[PDB]
């Protein structure tokens, strides 16, 4: 098979020079074309022809592509374009289409966010019906890494936690949930409920109790 | 009475009894043919199509590229070749490009480089085939068989209208005696061939307009071709008269197309004879048709009918044709009808010989009542004369001027 | 000028036949090549094939040859992308692109066309109510969307009223097949009494919308 290598995260600092690299072995012969995509958003055209930008790209997206390796050069880095970043070429024979790996992009202007944890025990209604359901909310905090357990007496919980990526919110700080099932028996069946979320060696614990 | 108005009239006087008379037909032209006892018959030939044409050949003027490519081999390394190449659809260039330590290749020399892009024709024009067999002629006739007003010059129905016939001739057999149950038949021997000329031409259209181009100009064209008449998708030959390469530096020749040609080719067609369709057919404007008409079984309508006696009406001002003639619309109220006109044309004024000769000889009215209108066209005679119309009291008078 | 107008989200299950399409307007259709590319969630671009719509001519990548059908009806100007039989593993969003002069040259993009395939079925969602204790100055009032499928459920408070602290997370897709959802809103504590609180829960596939109260 034939794939294009990129490297998986590269950081950068406000205001310095972020360089990416895709390695690839008919790029001396073929030439190459660098993609951005934000999340939600299609695709643009940041480099074209290894060397050229098209309008309405800003200035300071350059690039260079030499032997065996392409190299896309952001003089300047901005929090704006902190986005997936792919490169594109052709196969040998020129007619068939190739895309990297990928490259996540990570500026480390921003300051550190706690999470807001919010524990809502089960409904009412639900316990009639027999079921019950914890949730636990977390929103505006960063970078977006958290580590979700559950407690009930104090001890683990094992199944029955179900748990979503890390998405993005308009902060730019990041928000998940996480949804515990269970039903009305073994909601009494304890005394405590707790939500631990561990995020930068800081974990915040909610607790909710059958009272 | 088809050509009351016409820019290019000709005047053709036949002979007395005989019923030879030569006549020649030009595209927007007509002719008046008057002669003895018999009624006056306005001649024109209306249309000159031609017969189905056949796609001869077929240029193109715009065309546009894709998937392009560029293999490139090191010196002493073998022959640079691509996945597609032999695709005929396809253009390709095979040229040498400098390399070195640089590009990649381990010697320092030229070596090799082909460039390959798909064609396809946006824009294209087609040129047809023209043959004397294909051509068919259109001739219209009128009479002046005394028709009501002016707006006698429509083809709405016709086929149940007599002194107004249509015939159509064609060069293998050119006969096509002309019917006009009132007035009898005309027969008319028409000879193709004066029409200049369908030697060597071609039938060009390149959008949506047509001309007549020659042999050896449109032969010698520098721009893609192919003599099918295919629809699917075919081979162009000489796809390099639009596809230009320029520079190529070591893995991209800059292949560049050389933009339409529609203005082009109307530079090089200012002087060429124009040219029209018809939906499928197409149409001509060259014409010149000679012909002989032969009037033997022609009679003249309205001969027994005695000269009516009420009085007539001007029913619109009368007009000089660029000619010299004289057109007026007279209005009878009276149920005498059917009944000659007694319309002259008289200096003295009482009483009361006539001057110039008329040219709907023998007018008369068609309906009987009430109250009917007809036209008229007379030579009035060079110099200041009179116009009467009717007979007796209550005729009409009026003032006339020639040149 | 140039729109690529890509079809609507379609859910389709394990076995069934589907057919994306993608509408051109505003250049010469039957001049560029059309190529398409595949992005499943959380995976990045892959290329899928391109075709010219001069004489439909059809290149596909050896990893999708044989499994998806390329075809395009140049005389509207819209390409076309069609699976006879769809695996769950063909979930993704799909785009298409109007390539440049040169080969498989990325030109314009469309905006994507989401492909979701399980086996499950369409069901509406069950609403509770969230409330919390009794601090004592500000609370979060929340409502809760429980085992619905498919996306997506839209949840509004009091009728578009409230816009401070309006917080919609995204679903989680439970081992069931199922999503679920939470939606919370900051509301202080002495505004509760003298201010009536409803979520708007909406459910199109299922046609449903139940309107919650909250505590
Ligand atoms: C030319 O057109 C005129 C209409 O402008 C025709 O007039 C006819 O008039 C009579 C009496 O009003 C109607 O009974 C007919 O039905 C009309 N026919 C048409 C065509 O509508 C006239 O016949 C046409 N031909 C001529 C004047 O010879």
């Amino acid at each position: 098979s034939y794939e294009l290598t990129q490297p998986p995260s590269v950081s950068v600092s406000p205001g310095q020079t972020a360089r990416i690299t895709c390695s690839g072995d008919a790029l001396p012969k073929k030439y190459a074309y660098w993609f951005q995509q934000k999340p939600g958003q299609s695709p643009v055209l940041i480099i074209y022809e290894d060397s050229k930008r098209p309008s309405g790209i800003p200035e300071r997206f350059s690039g260079s592509s030499s032997g065996t390796v392409a190299t896309l050069t952001i003089s300047g880095a901005q929090v704006e374009d902190e986005a997936d970043y792919y490169c594109y070429s052709t196969d040998s024979s020129g007619y068939h289409g190739l895309f990297g790996g990928g490259t996540r992009l990570t500026v480390l202007g921003q300051p550190k966010a706690a999470p807001s944890v919010t524990l809502f025990p089960p409904s009412s209604e639900e316990l009639q019906a027999n079921k019950a359901t914890l949730v636990c909310l977390i929103s505006d905090f960063y970078p977006g890494a958290v580590e979700v357990a559950w407690k009930a007496d104090g001890s683990a919980v094992n199944a029955g936690v179900e748990t979503t990526k890390p998405s993005k919110q308009s902060n730019n700080k990041y928000a998940a949930s996480s949804y515990l099932s269970l039903t009305s028996d073994q909601w009494k069946s304890h005394k405590s409920y707790s939500c631990q979320v561990t995020h930068e060696g800081s974990t915040v614990e909610k607790t909710v109790a059958p009272a | 009475i088809r050509c009351i108005g016409v820019s290019n009239r000709d005047f053709v006087e036949g002979m007395s009894g005989g019923t030879w008379v030569d006549v020649v037909l030009e595209h927007g032209g007509c002719v008046t043919v008057m002669a003895q006892d018999k009624p006056t018959v306005d001649i024109e030939l209306v249309t000159t199509t031609v017969s189905n044409m056949a796609e001869v050949r077929s240029y193109c003027y715009e065309a546009s590229i894709s998937d392009m490519a560029s293999d490139s081999r090191c010196p002493t390394q073998g022959e640079a070749y691509l996945d597609k190449q032999s695709d005929t659809q396809y253009v390709c260039k095979r040229t040498l490009v400098d390399r070195g330590w640089g590009n990649g290749c381990g010697l320092f020399g030229k070596g090799s480089l082909v460039t390959c892009a798909k064609f396809a024709c946006s824009k294209k024009m087609t040129g047809k085939s023209i043959q004397p067999e294909n051509l068919e002629y259109r001739i219209m006739l009128s009479v002046h068989g005394s028709q009501h007003s002016g707006m006698i010059v429509n083809d709405t129905g016709h086929e149940t209208d007599e002194n107004r016939a249509k015939v159509e001739i064609t060069p293998n057999s050119p006969r096509a005696e002309a019917t006009l149950g009132g007035f009898g038949s005309l027969g008319l021997d028409c000879e193709p061939r004066t029409g200049l000329d369908f030697s060597d031409l071609y039938y060009l259209t390149m959008n949506n307009k047509h001309w007549l181009v020659h042999k050896e100009w449109f032969h010698d064209i520098p721009l893609p071709w192919h003599a099918g008449a295919d629809t699917g998708t075919p081979h162009w030959n000489n796809k390099e008269a639009l596809v230009e390469f320029k520079d190529a530096h070591a893995k991209r020749q800059t292949v560049v197309v050389l933009g339409s040609q529609e203005g082009a080719v109307h530079t090089a067609l200012a002087g060429a004879l124009e040219a029209e369709m018809d939906g499928a057919k197409g149409r001509l404007s060259s014409g010149h048709l000679k012909c002989r008409l032969k009037m033997d079984k022609l009679r003249l309508k309205g001969v027994s009918y005695s000269l009516c006696t009420a009085a007539f009406t001007f029913t619109k001002i009368p007009a000089e044709t660029l000619h010299g003639t004289v057109t007026v619309e007279v209005q009878y109220a009276g149920t005498d009808g059917p009944c000659k006109v007694p319309a002259q044309m008289a200096v003295d004024m009482q009483t009361l010989t006539p001057v110039g000769r008329l040219i709907t000889a023998n007018p008369v009215i068609t309906e009987s009542t009430e109250n009917s209108k007809m036209m008229l066209e007379l030579d009035p005679p060079f110099g200041d004369s009179y116009i009467v119309i009717g007979v007796g009291e209550k005729k009409i008078t009026h003032h006339w001027h020639r040149s | 000028e140039v729109q690529l107008v890509q079809s609507g989200a379609e859910v389709k299950r394990p076995g069934e036949s589907l057919k994306i399409s993608c509408k051109t307007s505003g250049y010469s259709f039957t001049s560029y090549w059309i190529s398409w590319v595949r992005q499943m969630p959380g995976k990045g671009l892959e290329w899928m094939g391109a075709i010219d719509p001069s004489d439909s001519d059809t290149r596909y990548s050896p990893s999708f040859q044989g499994q998806v059908t390329i075809s395009a009806d140049k005389s509207i100007s819209t390409a076309y992308l069609q699976w006879s039989s769809l695996k769950a593993s063909d979930s993704a969003t799909y785009y298409c692109a109007k390539e440049g002069i040169a080969a498989r040259s990325l030109d314009v993009w469309g905006r994507g066309v989401l492909v979701t395939v399980s086996s499950a079925s369409t069901k509406g969602p069950s609403v509770f109510p969230l409330a919390p204790s009794s601090s004592e100055s500000t609370a979060a009032l929340g409502c809760l969307v429980k085992d619905y499928f498919p996306e997506p459920v839209t949840v509004s408070w009091n009728s578009g009223s409230l816009t401070s602290g309006v917080h919609t997370f995204p679903a989680v897709l439970q081992s069931s097949g199922l999503y679920s959802l939470s939606s919370v809103v900051t509301v202080p504590s002495s505004s509760l009494g003298t201010q009536t609180y409803v979520c708007n829960v909406n459910h199109k596939p299922s046609n449903t919308k139940v309107d919650k109260r909250v505590e």
